[PDB]
């Protein structure tokens, strides 16, 4: 009755906030992970730069 | 027929919905893995085609 | 067309995986209705299932089942020997064509 439809909409709400978390989790996930590969691009480059500036 | 019986088709049905869910939580890492690291990669070759060319 | 005949009560609301499907006609196969709608298909449910109208000879309800057993329930239902119903809850459309047929009729008066 009501309450079984109720024991299966939970069930739904659950499903579809598991894939809501998931997606919210991948956006917060890609922009740390392009950070820490901004940062180490950004630190190899200034390394190489002051190399350069001092070979120069 | 009785709740219990009733119960194993109930399942199957829960069941069937939480495969589909699962399958889309392993689509969901799969984008995670491979477009992540096409992303993180685009990006890098990006930055340092730009900062190799400045160079 | 049934429009206002169907029991929206009975519709499944977020249907996404998830559908009722209404497959009912003789009567006289509606001996074990209750088992029938209970168990229709592999997954059907046994409570949200029920039936709407009753006529002298055939019956019209709907059953509860899964996303990918609406064609699993149309071949049950044709094994019970019942007549394609589909119906496509058209809640929308009934009310408007309520609305016409009161139009036509006060454009007529």
């Amino acid at each position: 009755q009501s309450q079984g439809i109720q024991q299966l909409l939970q069930a739904e709400k659950r499903a579809a906030e598991k894939v809501a978390d998931a997606r919210k989790r991948k956006a917060r996930r890609l922009k740390q992970a392009k950070e820490e590969a901004q940062m180490e691009v950004e630190q190899y480059r200034r390394e190489r730069e002051q190399e350069f500036q001092s070979k120069q | 027929l009785s709740d219990a019986d009733v119960q194993k088709q109930i399942k199957h049905m829960m069941a069937f919905i939480e495969q589909e869910a699962n399958e889309k939580a392993e689509e969901i890492d799969a984008k995670a893995e491979e477009e992540f690291n096409i992303e993180k990669g685009r990006l890098v070759q990006t930055q340092r085609l730009k900062i190799m060319e400045y160079y | 067309s049934l429009a206002e005949i169907v029991k929206k009560d009975d519709f499944v609301l977020d249907s996404e995986y998830l559908v009722t499907l209404l497959v009912v006609v003789p009567k006289l196969n509606h001996n074990d209705w209750i088992k029938q709608y209970e168990t229709l298909a592999e997954m059907v449910v046994p409570r949200s299932s029920n039936v709407l109208s009753e006529d002298q000879d055939s019956y019209l309800c709907n059953v509860t089942l899964f996303k990918k057993a609406v064609d699993d329930f149309r071949h049950k239902a044709r094994e019970n020997k019942f007549i394609v119903r589909d119906f496509q809850y058209n809640e929308e459309e009934m009310r408007a064509d309520k609305e016409e047929m009161n139009r036509l009729s006060t454009d007529k008066k």
